[PDB]
């Protein structure tokens, strides 16, 4: 399991610092481009948050669809292939995942800390991971090397053994024995996903970091920073413009700094992700679309194929 | 002339059913573009052409010819 | 070889136009330059901010005030400016880690792509990979990845195996194909059908196991020799 994109955030710095107040908002202009260079930082994040989801999931130029009649030789893919019944069209296993990953946002937009929507819907991501999977099944591994080429699936596993040094005469003789072992293996994933909350603990932390970083960024409004009171509207009602300058500029310089701390946290955290969205984009090319000769890159043991499955703000491979 | 998205209320762009490559991304799978007397349009992003790969258990497709393509990374 | 010469020499021909006619070609590198000139330019405009001081020109306050009061005013400029560098540096260290991550991916290719041949799919570019040509660029590097992409297709009926005497013949490398009459073995990624012989295939098991095996005759090179 890998994180891919992190929650796209955007801060309104004029509104967070001086809440809806004229006497204060004028003062924030002296500090100048601080406000305007944050949103240049939080935009550079939110742009590559689309680039990550772009590079990982869509490496394929066309969207393939699963052929209706399934003879794979006993391999039962119904689990990982899309289900038309659900209102959103997503494979059975993805649904087990979206249930794991999960006022609060009413007190975030009031201050400025908003959440932009991701470019690609959770629905569209499910159409890619249907194609990639539908290419891997039918077309072999060549659909990423060019136009897809259909191949009998049971003959594909005969190749993917010739990679790991098991001569293909082992497959066809064992095909039924492998069908049972494969179809049962996919059977165990369901329980390990559904019965264990720590399954997505990577992704659930990627979400619990932002909701932790934004929530803390709102509590920062409660700090005096040496000012006589933390409510911007008290000081203005309680003091003259001459003295409020001394008091307010202690709040601004404090709050405006509490964003530059938040942004600096994101840029770092968004580099942590941009490093994981490469490892996810590297697998997706070298693991799903190919066969990986790299030991323990695609998981313990000799590697045959991988099945991508979308997850909230992340991706889940079945190796 | 007010279109509704999943991202939010959009104003000033005619909705278009013709899904193209994403030009100006917006959010929740909507992309806007100036291509069309001209005006701004907005449409559901296209994922690329849909292609059914004909699959049958006895059949394989082996390429008879190739091309040498140079790509710049 | 000649057919590839034309296809290769023409491929390099197209790169020129795609480079010269499209400004977005280097858009990665041109942004790497446009970030610093954007970060430094902003770092100069920061000198125009009052930070709560009575005026933003350091030389005004000193001319306009005593040393006792200027301490109160100047230390508002310093603490502001000195902070506007710690913001700039923090931006660079992050941005220079973004690059140090890309200069590894460029150093990894240069070893595993140019100097070798990469078995890693879509690491060295879409399609099977042959070689890469590094080309310098300002504050960057530009690879020309020469890749092998199959083109024309033909539907072939195939079978995993062949019953000859009941021994199941499997291909050493390649698969069995049929144009509808004769069964041929051919290599996967290019169509070059050869006649099925005991030296194209190897023997394993029997015909009571394999699923999908088809009947045929497997030509034997030895039989016509001893028949001589
Ligand atoms: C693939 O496996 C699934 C479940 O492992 C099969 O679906 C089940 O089919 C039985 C009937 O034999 C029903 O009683 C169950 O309710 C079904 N379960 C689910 C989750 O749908 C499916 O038939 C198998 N397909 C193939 C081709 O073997
Ligand atoms: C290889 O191992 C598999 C299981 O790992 C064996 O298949 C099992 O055989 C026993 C009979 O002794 C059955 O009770 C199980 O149901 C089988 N499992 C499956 C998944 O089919 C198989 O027999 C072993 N083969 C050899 C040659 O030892
Ligand atoms: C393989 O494809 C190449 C082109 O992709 C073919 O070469 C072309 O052949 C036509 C004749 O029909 C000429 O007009 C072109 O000038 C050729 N192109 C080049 C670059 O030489 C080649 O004939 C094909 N080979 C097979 C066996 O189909
Ligand atoms: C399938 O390919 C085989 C081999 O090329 C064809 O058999 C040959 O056909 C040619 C005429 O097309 C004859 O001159 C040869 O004598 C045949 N070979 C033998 C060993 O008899 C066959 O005709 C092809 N069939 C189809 C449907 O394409
Ligand atoms: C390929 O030929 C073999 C014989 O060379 C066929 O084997 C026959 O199978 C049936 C069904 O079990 C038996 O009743 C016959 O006795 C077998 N023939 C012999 C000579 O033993 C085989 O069926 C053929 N392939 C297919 C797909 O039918
Ligand atoms: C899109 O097409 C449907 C039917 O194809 C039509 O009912 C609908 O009005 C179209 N959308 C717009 C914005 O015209
Ligand atoms: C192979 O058969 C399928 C069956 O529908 C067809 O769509 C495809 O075009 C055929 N291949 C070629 C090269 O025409
Ligand atoms: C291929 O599928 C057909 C049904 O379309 C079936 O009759 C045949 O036995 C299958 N062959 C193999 C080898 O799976």
């Amino acid at each position: 399991i890998l994180p891919v994109s992190m929650t796209k955030t955007s801060v309104d710095c004029t509104m967070y610092i001086c809440g809806d107040s004229t006497e204060c908002s004028n003062l924030l202009l002296q500090y100048g481009s601080f406000c305007t260079q944050l949103n240049r930082a939080l935009t550079g994040i939110a742009v590559e948050q689309d680039k990550n989801t772009q590079e990982v999931f869509a490496q394929v130029k066309q969207i393939y669809k699963t052929p209706p009649i399934k003879d794979f030789g006993g391999f039962n893919f119904s689990q990982i292939l899309p289900d038309p019944s659900k209102p959103s069209k997503r494979s059975f296993i993805e649904d087990l995942l979206f249930n794991k990953v999960t006022a609060m946002q009413m007190a975030y937009r009031f201050n400025g800390l908003t959440v932009l929507p991701p470019l690609l819907t959770d629905e569209m991501i499910a159409q890619y991971t249907s194609a990639l999977l539908a290419g891997t099944i039918t077309s072999g591994w060549t659909f990423g090397a060019g136009a897809a080429l259909q191949i009998p699936f049971a003959m594909q596993m005969a190749y993917r053994f010739n990679g790991i040094g098991v001569t293909q005469n082992v497959l066809y003789e064992n095909q039924k024995l492998i069908a049972n072992q494969f179809n049962s293996a996919i059977g165990k994933i369901q329980d390990s996903l559904s019965s264990t909350a720590s399954a997505l603990g990577k992704l659930q932390d990627v979400v619990n970091q932002n909701a932790q970083a934004l929530n803390t960024l709102v509590k920062q409004l409660s700090s005096n920073f040496g000012a006589i009171s933390s409510v911007l509207n008290d000081i203005l009602s309680r003091l003259d413009p001459p003295e409020a300058e001394v008091q307010i500029d202690r709040l601004i310089t404090g709050r405006l700094q509490s964003l530059q701390t938040y942004v600096t946290q994101q840029l770092i955290r968004a580099a942590e992700i941009r490093a994981s969205a490469n490892l996810a984009a590297t697998k997706m090319s070298e693991c799903v679309l190919g066969q990986s000769k790299r030991v323990d890159f695609c998981g313990k043991g000799y590697h045959l194929m991988s099945f991508p499955q979308s997850a909230p703000h992340g991706v889940v491979f079945l190796h | 002339n007010v279109f509704q998205t999943r991202a939010g209320c959009l104003i000033g762009a005619e909705h278009v059913n013709n899904s193209y490559e994403c030009d100006i991304p917006i959010g929740a799978g909507i992309c806007a573009s100036y291509q069309t007397s001209q005006s701004i349009i907005a449409y559901t992003m296209s994922l690329g052409a849909e292609n059914s790969v004909a699959y049958s258990n006895n059949s394989i497709a082996i390429p008879t010819n190739f091309t040498i393509s140079v790509t710049t990374e | 070889q000649k057919l590839i010469a034309n296809q290769f020499n023409s491929a390099i021909g197209k790169i020129q136009d795609s480079l010269s006619s499209t400004a977005s070609a280097l858009g990665k590198l041109q942004d790497v330059v446009n970030q610093n000139a954007q970060a430094l330019n902003t770092l100069v405009k920061q000198l125009s901010s009052n930070f709560g001081a009575i005026s933003s020109v350091l030389n005004d306050i000193l001319s306009r005030l005593d040393p006792p009061e200027a301490e109160v005013q100047i230390d508002r400029l310093i603490t502001g400016r000195l902070q506007s560098l710690q913001t700039y540096v923090t931006q660079q260290l992050i941005r220079a880690a973004e690059i140090r991550a890309s200069a590894n991916l460029a150093a990894t290719k240069m070893s595993e792509c140019v100097l070798g041949q990469s078995k890693r799919v879509d690491f060295c570019g879409k399609g099977y990979h042959l070689m890469s040509f590094p080309q310098s660029a300002p504050h960057g590097v530009v690879f020309l990845h020469v890749t092998y992409v199959p083109a024309q297709e033909k539907n072939f009926t195939t079978a995993p195996a062949i019953c000859h005497d009941g021994k199941a013949h499997f291909p050493r490398e390649g698969v069995f194909v049929s144009n509808g009459t004769h069964w041929f073995v051919t290599q996967r990624n290019f169509y070059e059908p050869q006649i099925i012989t005991t030296d194209n295939t190897f023997v394993s098991g029997n015909c009571d196991v394999v699923i999908g095996i088809v009947n045929n005759t497997v030509y034997d090179p030895l039989q016509p020799e001893l028949d001589s």
